[PDB]
RNA sequence: GUCCGGAUUGGAGUCUGCAACUCGACUCCAUGAAGUCGGAAUCGCUAGUAAUCGUGGAUCAGAAUGCCACGGUGAAUACGU
RNA sequence: AAAAUGGUA
RNA sequence: GCGGGGUGGAGCAGCCGGUAGCUCGUCGCGCUCAUAACGCGAAGGUCGUCGGUUCAAAUCCGGCCCCCGCAACCA
RNA sequence: CCGACUUACCAACCCGAUGCAAACUGCGAAUACCGGAGAAUGUUAUCACGGGAGACACACGGCGGGUGCUAACGUCCGUC
RNA sequence: CCUCCUAAAGAGUAACGGAGGAGCACGAAGGUUGGCUAAUCCUGGUCGGACAUCAGGAGGUUAGUGCAAUGGCAUAAGCCAGCUUGACUGCGAGCGUGACGGCGCGAGCAGGUGCGAAAGCAGGUCAUAGUGAUCCGGUGGUUCUGAAUGGAAGGGCCAUC
RNA sequence: UGCCUGGCGGCCGUAGCGCGGUGGUCCCACCUGACCCCAUGCCGAACUCAGAAGUGAAACGCCGUAGCGCCGAUGGUAGUGUGGGGUCUCCCCAUGCGAGAGUAGGGAACUGCCAGGCA
């Protein structure tokens, strides 16, 4: 017989570009997402499409953050 | 509740000045007195208050809970602040509508020489 | 002929069944057969050995089985190639571990179990042996 | 209360049949006249045997 | 006001004594009356729930809320946000005068009326009763009225359960049975 | 599918217009709205025209 | 669907009869149903007839809208086979 | 215009 | 393996969701000495069986069973 | 009209105990990966640009798996 | 083309492996300001019923999201209203993802605008599907070009089909 | 300086629920009146204004109390990187890392700035 399956979507490559203490320029992505898993923290955006961003020159730093214990990046000015 | 709604009703904007970074100018309103607070960026530092409950101000108001009471000590917190060099802040209705005794204090403030 | 009423999904992959099992005192029961070796446990299987332990105490006391097959698995018909697709579902199947007490029966004396389970175990494909409670 | 959307509320004059008069306000608008009321009714005021037959009827 | 000034001078001292209450602020008030008028039959005609809309503007002397099914439900053939109804709530000087009315002039009108039940509160001391039929109420013209309606009335009390409920409102000599 | 496309034009007489669709169906008037015109670089009001 | 209609039902009774439960007739009060002229089809009637209105009698203690008689008012139509 | 049939003695 | 279906007692419709139809048959009344034909009036499936979706399923989707057709090849 | 018993009986939600899950997670490794600092070692082993390619039929073995019958010197991936 | 699993806790990863969807919708379903909070069940209540509208309680997001699945969402991204056109024009540090063609995110700058008292937010929509290179040609703008010269045809550039 | 209260925070359940008690000088809350500033797709319920008769009933604050929630070792266990081995669908040994669950136990938050009241 045949198959009523067989098709997929190629992959989005989602996921942590910079990682904790990384430096990074203005403007980098860090993580890209589906929705807010991570949470945009101080010199940090968020796009349209939940992509979160550094505004600043500086350093990646995760934090457990909120009455919610949600993850939130920020940059630490260097 | 009522205060719990309140609470709600505030976080929205004041979440917004935390990424802003900006000085806060924090309004609490109850039916008998009304409060005025400079807060620093951090959120954690009173830079000046005045409210009704100080003799200061309380004693030249027949009533501390009108119009004329919320325009008095939106002038004595913004003198406070100018003395102090603060003269730009950001105002947290934190929750009230802008309306009422609010604005009165709102407009003392600025009148007085606070820009926001 | 133990079976899910509803399962979300048809087919399952074949896995592994490493690891000791969850499950290896006896719960319910005061006697208990377990499972020493590893493998599949088939539905006909649990109902044979199940169909020999009640008719060996002759429906005095109570049998608790513990283990359900809840894993489906697909077999290709005879004659056809590989490939065009996963195969059908046939029977399901308990994966067994090493400690999984696989029956539990209480109301009998000790003697009589041991009888009732030594008959089960000749219909299952797994070395057993025979266990009972312990205070803790 | 909103401007102009309601009906007109004002005072009217309740007279009872047991001569009760009670000042309300309504939206009916002229006087109103009672037939019955609370100080009037049966059950508010409280005005609300097969052997027995047998004998008085077949007194023997 | 009249039973407003009624229940501050002296259905308070009554309940004040007969369940020793603390303080005066214990005593349970009545908050709010609130008239429902289920009128299911508009979604053949839309002139109806607006017939009966005026009829029931009349009776309270309010404008009604016309009231908008939550869900859709397939036994009744509505759809979500058609207007299956009406309320009002009465709070404060409109719900005395309106409780008034219905006390002594509403109420007697009832027809074959053998008293209202104890057995109507919810358990929490808010009283529902329904009406059958809207002629009780002298703001209906007999001659004037198209179709019998009918509404739900509801007292809601700051009671915190039926039987001190059932006092408060038998101090307003309610008709219960 | 059943949404065509439309041509906004400007009432500046520029010539420069905006592009949208919209659904003739449910919604038969004509779409009116104040866009930017780069040609007198004020916001003015686009008329809708055929595509 | 009425000041039409008077079925049904509740209560109170009368009389006959040893005896009105099954199962009598009538009276009073209350109730007030179907029914708004009746499909296919079908019946009687030519003159004091049809239609309509009352009365009496036999049977019979009681029990007729039936049967058998009596009068009152009183038509239409018959080209033709 | 249309009209089919009738168990036995 | 692929396409079609299952709906008053029978044969066909209705399948894009809402509000089941036609012919015969059946029943009652009429016509007839009686039956048939004919005339009038009415009843009868809540859609093969389950699951899912929906506000709602004969209808859409998926399993199951039944009944059918096409294909089931080259050495 | 209400309603009353009874159970070859079946059984919801809740409560206690017992398991199962690739498309369950109120938990959660080892490794791997990304970044920074430091030492030693390594014929720069790294990256960029330019000249010339070839190759794009892989095989088996270990480990992690899908498929098959946890069949195949089977088939399809990952990694050495 | 999109979602999940396989997929071995960065990315990526095959099979005629296991499951579903798209080829749109919306000038409001977009922007902003102001407000609000669900499913379900129980009790009481005229018609009214298992299920309509109403009142109270428990519950705690089990709802909702324009359409699949996943990841999100209470500061709500869910629900309601007022005013509106930022579903703006020129750009764009920097970054992600691709062999490439390309695709994506983006603070900030200039011009003009909307909402808000303001701080601010707004370059479409909770996000991820809703798509088609080049050639050829159509329509509008712009003399940029214009085969002796002045035009014009035709071409170019810009917007679009 | 202590006790108390309000606001803004830090932290994000050892901090939250339950249960029982307690507070009104001040503060807070309910509370009083609404033609008004403003508002209800009806409603002064909410929002809002002008107040201060009453009450701490509710809400809130504080105190106590493990009924829960929550935290949580030590030891062991599972898994696993590297090397080796077997009886090789699964395991064992050397070495490194080492859970989850559960157990003993902890646990009725802690704290910064400002303001006011009483002492
Ligand atoms: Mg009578
Ligand atoms: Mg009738
Ligand atoms: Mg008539
Ligand atoms: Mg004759
Ligand atoms: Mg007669
Ligand atoms: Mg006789
Ligand atoms: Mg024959
Ligand atoms: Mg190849
Ligand atoms: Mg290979
Ligand atoms: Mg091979
Ligand atoms: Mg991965
Ligand atoms: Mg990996
Ligand atoms: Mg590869
Ligand atoms: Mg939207
Ligand atoms: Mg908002
Ligand atoms: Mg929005
Ligand atoms: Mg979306
Ligand atoms: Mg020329
Ligand atoms: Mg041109
Ligand atoms: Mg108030
Ligand atoms: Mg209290
Ligand atoms: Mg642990
Ligand atoms: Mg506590
Ligand atoms: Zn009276």
């Amino acid at each position: 017989g045949s198959t009523r399956n067989g098709r997929d979507s190629e992959a989005k490559r989602l996921g942590v570009k910079r990682f904790g203490g990384e430096s990074v320029l203005a403007g980098s992505i860090i993580v890209r997402q589906r929705g807010t898993k991570f949470h945009a923290g101080a010199n940090v955006g968020c796009g349209r499409d939940h992509t979160l961003f550094a505004k600043a020159d500086g350093k990646v730093k995760f934090e457990v953050k909120g009455p919610k214990n949600r993850k939130f990046i920020s940059i630490e000015a260097e | 509740d009522k205060k719990s709604a309140r609470i709600r009703r505030a976080t929205r904007a004041r979440r917004k000045l935390q990424e802003l970074g900006a000085t806060r100018l924090v309004v609490h309103r109850t039916p008998r007195h009304i409060y005025a607070q400079v807060i620093a960026p951090n959120g954690s530092e009173v830079l000046v208050a005045a409210s009704t409950v100080e003799k200061a101000i309380a004693e030249q108001l027949k009533y501390t809970g009108n119009k004329d009471a919320a325009a008095a000590v939106g002038k004595a917190v913004a003198e406070r602040a100018l003395e102090k060099g603060i003269k730009d802040v950001s105002f947290d209705r934190s929750g009230f509508q802008y309306h009422g005794r609010v604005q009165a204090l709102a407009d003392a403030a600025r009148e007085a020489g606070l820009q926001f | 002929m133990l079976q899910p009423k509803r399962t979300k999904f048809r087919k399952m992959h074949k896995g592994r069944n490493r690891g000791l099992a969850q499950g290896t005192d006896v719960s319910f029961g005061s006697f208990g057969l377990k499972a020493v070796g590893r493998g599949r446990l088939t539905a006909r299987q649990i109902e044979a050995a199940r169909r020999a332990m009640t008719r060996a105490v002759k429906r005095q006391g109570k049998i608790w089985i513990r283990v359900f097959p809840d894993k489906p698995i697909t077999e290709k018909p005879l004659a056809v190639r590989m490939g065009k697709g996963k195969g059908n579902v046939e029977y399901w199947v308990a994966l067994i571990q090493p400690g999984k007490v696989l029956y539990e029966m209480d109301g009998v004396p000790e003697e009589l179990a041991r009888e009732a389970f030594k008959l089960a175990a000749a219909k299952l494909p797994i070395k057993t042996t025979f266990v009972t409670k312990t205070v803790m | 209360m909103k401007k102009d959307i309601h009906p007109k509320y004002e005072e009217i004059t309740a007279s009872c049949s047991c001569g009760n008069v009670m000042k309300i306000r309504s939206t009916v608008g002229h006087d109103l006249n009672l037939d019955v009321c609370s100080k009037c009714h049966p059950f508010f005021t409280g005005k609300q045997g097969r052997v027995d037959r047998f004998n008085k009827r077949f007194n023997i | 006001a009249k039973l407003h000034d009624y229940y501050k001078d002296e259905v308070v001292k009554k309940l004040m004594t007969e369940f020793n209450y603390n303080s005066v602020m214990q005593v349970p008030r009545v908050e709010k009356i609130t008239l429902n008028m289920g009128v299911g039959e508009a979604i053949a005609d839309k002139k109806l729930l607006d017939n009966a809309a005026a009829d029931l503007a009349a009776i309270s002397g309010q404008k009604p809320l016309i009231t908008k099914a939550r869900k859709s439900v397939a036994g009744f053939k509505i759809r979500q946000g058609y207007p299956i109804g009406c309320k009002v709530t009465l709070r404060g000087e409109r719900m005395w005068e309106f409780f008034e009315r219905l006390i002594t002039i509403a109420v007697p009108r009832i027809r074959d009326f053998r008293g209202l039940s104890a057995k109507s509160f919810d358990g929490r001391g808010n009283y529902s009763m329904g009406v059958r039929e809207q002629i009780i109420f002298p703001e209906i013209d007999y001659d004037k009225v198209d179709r019998v309606r009918g509404l739900d009335i509801t007292i809601t009390t700051t009671a915190k359960s039926d039987e001190e409920g059932r006092a408060l409102l038998a101090a307003f000599d309610f008709p219960f049975r | 599918g059943i949404r065509e496309k439309i041509k906004l034009v400007s009432s500046a007489g520029t010539g420069h217009f905006y592009t949208t669709t919209k659904n003739k169906r449910t919604k038969p008037e004509k779409l009116e709205l104040k866009k930017f015109d780069p040609v007198v670089r004020q916001h003015v009001i686009y008329k809708e025209a055929k595509i």
